[PDB]
């Protein structure tokens, strides 16, 4: 089984720039027949949708922005001018050895970091658990929230049965 | 000078009007059958090609294939026991009406041609017999196979039945006037010697005279003049008849070229699988081509009813000394021998692109390769069309034109030994005749032995290489397949008992037409007999084309699924093997006796050196 | 347009099964094999195998062979995926993709469904607990979800934080922030609505 590899888990980006999303197979995905079947999709709750097939074929519909590179065991996809209808999960895929897919690859908005709004609460004593908050920032158990949409920083609660940031 | 549709058959009986009526239904059935083999022959091939598909694709990591494949093959053998029936109840119930009405005419006519004209009354029964019998069957079974055809299509594939609506007006208009050129060429032959038959004719009747006054050298140049007409005439009809037969060559691998170009086209877009392609191309080719071929039907159909007129009317008031007298056209006979080697190596090169570009669809590829590949196969469709035209043009024109300078040279010189000397019909007929068959033990023979080797040992060879289990089988039945086709085409040509009848007829009464009715019993009885005879061989040959399908299909099953061979090269084994068989028979159908060309050369010989 | 509308989310108990479908929709369906991909959070796409929608032939990854079943209606159009004996690994969203029949590998897998979300769960229906910066912790309900909202929608600043499971039991918190406030929670499956008032 071809083990496929992501190489930014996560990656942050600014509308209007570039993004380069890499991709590197633990085998060489060059098929004896010439070709080299990467391919790139894009996911949104909605259905992946196929953007670049065989390295660098675009798909029919998909703009002129998403570009593929690569050679074997080292592909690249590059979006030249990130809009704000691409950030999503970018995986890959192959089909050379058959199928295994890429872990993916989410895109972020880029902002200037910031701090946790740290804040400690003690058992509401209706009861017992203890609950920190690390707000809008840049036998226990953790919850996320997604980027916000508007100032586009990120939430932590963990509840337990510090804050180590850069 | 034509009678009334209605008024055509009204000798018919209870019994003929349901002869007519059974008649056209078994044709519907029988006319409904292609199709619906290829119907049945495009979900086989699509089978066959999801299971390669899977098997290219688990490589690395054909189950149900036969028992599959043995349901196919009952649909198969249904569909050729269903045309078997109804091919033997069409030919013989038109066959019994014809006859049966026939006969009534012919008696009611020299009935009436007495209360009170030799040619009314045997050659014009005759004309009405070709008209009122088998050719309505074949009109109604071509009808049926047309609508049959292009239901199957719409109703499979509507947007690749357009691409070939858009082809089918040519494609008849093809078939019918190759079908119309098929009918008339005999009559043609014998209309270009007409003006210089009178001249023999009036001279041989007239020897004593010509001997007596030294007219010898002055009768041989009229006769001369008007044999340049006739091979002139005779050089014109081999160029125009066979550019027009190799016209409709090219167009039929024209529409094999375009039809599978935009085929697959459909299929690697995903929207078609091949067998549905194939349906819908062989369902729509064939019955466009059936379209023109049933045109020679209503051309005989309104010579009957002119024939009728007359009638009702008056009813109602060594081979090497043959071959070295042609030896002078020795380049002709290098060129024409050249192109029937490439034209009958026209049917294998036809299996190989066949099978190859339906087994580009029985394995996965990569979408560029596969379209490359299709592309290629389309265009080698084409190049197959042009070389067939020229081939097939070529060979044509340079036997037919060694041939007219040998029936010219013939009779001139058996003219010449005959001044330089029995009745005048039996020199008439030398002449006429005689001197006309001796092509046919050297041209004819040539052309279609050359053209039947390299049609069915290249394929039987080739055949041997790929699939040798496969070829075993078929060869079992390659003799029944090639005497099918010889029996179609002799079925749709529609190819001297009433002789004896004749001298009743001639020299004249109520006893003289008794004894003419006496004397039809026993032709009566023999062609009632013919009619049960040759529509259960009509029946037994076309059926087992039918068959053949299923055996093919169901051992080449059994071979690919144990790993002995591909479905590409069980599919070139059938093409090359099956159908170099069928033409096989189609090309000997057009080889005249060779024994009685023998016979004629020898007498002509016997005439020149005498 | 090509559509592969999956069904919807299930929920389903420990050691049963359920059965998803792909109801495909735009083009000529028995052409293409439809494909099964297992995504459970956090994780990478696993393959599960693939139904030939032509004849119904299956092939299964090692992993999976028994424990799923293919099947496809050719007449609807539509392919279905049925586990057995569910455990709490299968929690995980299905989808189905197309790949032509002609191509085999050499060629991706253009369109997809949209995803079947699948929970396997044994707890059974329970109301939560209820218990400048304030936060309301709606602890060891099932199942999801739960509706927070603070003085009715009166009010920015919020920050409802994603369910997670502590025990088969779903808990969440929120957290609203204003400079120096009602708590309605509301469970439909237990019909409950509990507006809690922080008080300091
Ligand atoms: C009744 O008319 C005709 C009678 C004759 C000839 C031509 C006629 O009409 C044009 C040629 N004479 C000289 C010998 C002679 C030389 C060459 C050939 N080889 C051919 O392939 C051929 C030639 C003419 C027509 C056809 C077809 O129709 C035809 C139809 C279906 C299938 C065919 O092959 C697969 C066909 N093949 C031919 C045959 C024979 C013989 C008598
Ligand atoms: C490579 O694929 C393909 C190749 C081909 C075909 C289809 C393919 O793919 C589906 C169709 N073949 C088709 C051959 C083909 C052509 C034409 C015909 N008509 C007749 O015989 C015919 C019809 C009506 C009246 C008459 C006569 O009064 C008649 C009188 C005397 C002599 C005759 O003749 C010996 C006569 N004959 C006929 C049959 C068969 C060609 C090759
Ligand atoms: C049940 O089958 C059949 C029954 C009958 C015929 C033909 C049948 O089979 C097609 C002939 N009929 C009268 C009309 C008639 C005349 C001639 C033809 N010539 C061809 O089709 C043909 C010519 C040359 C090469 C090939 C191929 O390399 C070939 C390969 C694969 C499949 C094919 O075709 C399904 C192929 N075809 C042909 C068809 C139709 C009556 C009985």
């Amino acid at each position: 089984q071809v083990v496929m590899t992501q190489s930014p888990l996560s990656l942050p980006v600014s509308l209007g720039d570039q993004a380069s999303i890499s991709c590197r197979s633990s085998q060489s995905l060059l098929h004896s027949n010439g070709n080299t079947y990467l391919h790139w999709y894009l996911q949104k709750g909605q259905s992946p949708k196929l953007l670049i097939y065989k390295v660098s074929n675009r798909f029919s519909g998909v703009p002129d922005r998403f570009s593929g590179s690569g050679s074997g065991t080292d592909f690249t996809l590059k979006i030249s001018r990130v809009e704000a209808e691409d950030l999503g999960v970018y995986f890959c895929s192959q089909s050379t050895h058959i199928w295994t897919f890429g872990g993916g690859t989410k895109l972020d908005i880029k902002r200037a970091d910031a701090a946790p709004t740290v804040s400690i609460f003690p058992p509401s004593s209706e009861q017992l658990s203890v609950v920190c908050f690390l707000n809008n920032f840049y036998g226990v158990l953790n919850s996320w929230t997604d980027q916000d949409s508007k100032d586009s920083t990120y939430s932590m609660s963990s509840t337990l049965t510090e804050a180590t940031h850069k | 000078p034509t009678v009334s549709v209605f008024s055509m058959f009204r000798y018919s009986n209870w019994l003929d009007k349901l002869y007519m009526v059974v008649g056209t239904l078994a044709a519907i059935i029988h006319g409904a059958g292609l199709p619906l083999m290829m119907l049945v022959f495009g979900e086989m091939t699509d089978i066959f090609a999801n299971a390669g598909n899977l098997e290219d694709l688990m490589s690395n990591i054909f189950m149900n294939l036969e028992e599959d494949m043995t349901r196919y093959a009952y649909y198969y053998s249904g569909i050729g026991a269903g045309v078997l029936v109804a091919a033997y109840i069409q030919v013989s119930f038109w066959c019994l009406a014809a006859g049966r009405q026939i006969h009534k005419i012919r008696k009611q006519f020299f009935h009436a041609i007495m209360r009170q004209l030799n040619t009314r009354l045997t050659d014009d029964v005759s004309k009405i017999n070709e008209g009122i019998g088998d050719k309505i069957g074949m009109f109604f079974q071509s009808m049926a196979t047309f609508f049959t055809g292009f239901i199957v299509g719409f109703t499979r594939g509507w947007k690749l039945t357009l691409v070939i609506l858009a082809i089918s007006p040519v494609l008849g208009l093809s078939a019918a006037v190759w079908a119309k050129i098929l009918s008339s060429f005999t009559d043609k032959e014998l209309l270009a010697y007409a003006k210089a038959g009178a001249v023999a004719e009036e001279v041989l009747a007239a020897i004593r005279t010509v001997i007596a006054f030294g007219g010898q050298k002055k009768e041989l140049e009229r006769y001369n003049k008007n044999l340049e007409e006739a091979k002139r005439i005779g050089i014109k009809k081999a160029i125009t008849a066979n550019i027009s037969i190799g016209a409709a060559f090219l167009l039929i691998y024209a529409s094999y070229a375009l039809a599978f170009w935009y085929g697959t086209t459909l299929v690697l877009s995903g929207e078609y699988s091949i067998g549905q392609v194939l349906t819908v191309f062989f369902s729509v080719l064939i019955g466009a081509f059936s379209v023109g071929q049933a045109s020679p039907s209503i051309e005989a159909f309104a010579n009957a009813r002119g024939a009728a007129y007359e009638i009702f009317k008056i009813i109602d008031n060594s081979f090497w000394r043959i071959m070295k007298l042609n030896l002078t056209e020795w380049p002709y006979f290098v060129v024409g021998v050249f192109c029937a080697i490439i034209n009958g190596g026209l049917q294998p090169a036809f299996a190989i692109i066949f099978s190859k570009i339906i087994g580009v669809f029985t394995r996965i590829d990569d979408p560029e390769t596969k379209r490359q590949n299709s592309n290629l196969f389309s265009l080698l469709f084409l190049a197959l069309g042009i070389i067939s035209f020229i081939t097939f043009f070529l060979q044509g024109f340079t036997f037919g034109k060694a041939g007219e300078i040998l029936t010219k040279r013939l009779r001139y010189m058996v003219f010449r030994s005959m001044l330089r000397q029995n009745t005048t019909g039996a020199l008439t007929t030398r002449l006429a005749n005689d001197a006309a068959q001796v092509k046919g033990a050297i041209g004819s023979r040539l052309a279609v032995i050359t053209q039947n080797i390299a049609n069915l040992g290249t394929g039987i060879i080739i055949s041997f290489i790929y699939g040798w289990q496969l070829t075993l089988l078929l060869l079992a039945i390659v003799p029944i397949i090639a005497i099918a086709g010889v029996v179609e085409m002799k079925m749709l040509s529609g190819q001297k008992e009433l002789e004896g009848s004749g001298k009743i007829a001639t020299e004249a009464e109520q006893k003289f037409e008794h004894m003419y009715a006496q004397s039809l019993q026993v032709p009566y009885r023999n062609s009632l007999r013919k009619a049960h005879i040759f529509g259960i061989t009509f029946s037994f040959t076309q059926a087992m084309m039918y068959f053949s399908y299923a055996g093919c299909f169901r051992f080449g099953a059994y071979l690919v699924a144990h790993k002995l061979m591909s479905f590409e090269d069980v599919l070139l084994v059938f093409s090359a093997v099956v159908f170099g068989a069928m033409a096989v028979g189609q090309v000997s159908s057009f080889a005249p006796d060779y024994a009685k060309a023998k016979i004629s050369a020898a007498h002509i010989i016997m005439i020149i050196e005498k | 347009e090509v559509q592969l509308q999956e069904s919807g989310p299930e929920l389903v108990k420990t050691g049963a099964s359920v059965k998803i479908s792909c109801k495909a929709s735009g083009y000529s369906f028995s052409n293409y094999y439809i494909h099964w991909v297992k995504q459970s959070h956090g994780k990478s796409l696993e393959w599960i195998g693939f139904i030939s929608c032509y004849n119904g032939a299956t092939f299964y990854n090692q992993k999976f062979k028994g424990k799923a079943t293919f099947t496809v209606d050719n007449s609807s159009s539509t392919a279905y995926m049925k586990f057995n004996s569910l455990t709490f690994e299968d929690s995980a969203v299905y989808y189905c993709a197309r790949l032509p029949i002609q191509f085999g590998n050499f060629y991706p897998m253009d369109y997809w469904g949209q995803g079947t979300t699948v929970t396997v769960s044994s707890a059974k229906t329970t109301a939560p607990s209820v218990y400048v910066t304030l936060g309301c912790l709606v602890k060891g309900y099932f199942p999801e979800p739960v509706t927070l909202t603070w003085n009715s929608g009166s009010l920015s600043g919020v920050h409802t934080f994603p369910a997670v499971l502590q025990s088969d039991l779903y808990t969440l918190s929120s957290s609203v922030t204003v400079t120096s406030i009602t708590c309605n929670v509301a469970h439909p499956a237990s019909s409950t609505k509990v507006d809690k008032k922080i008080e300091p």
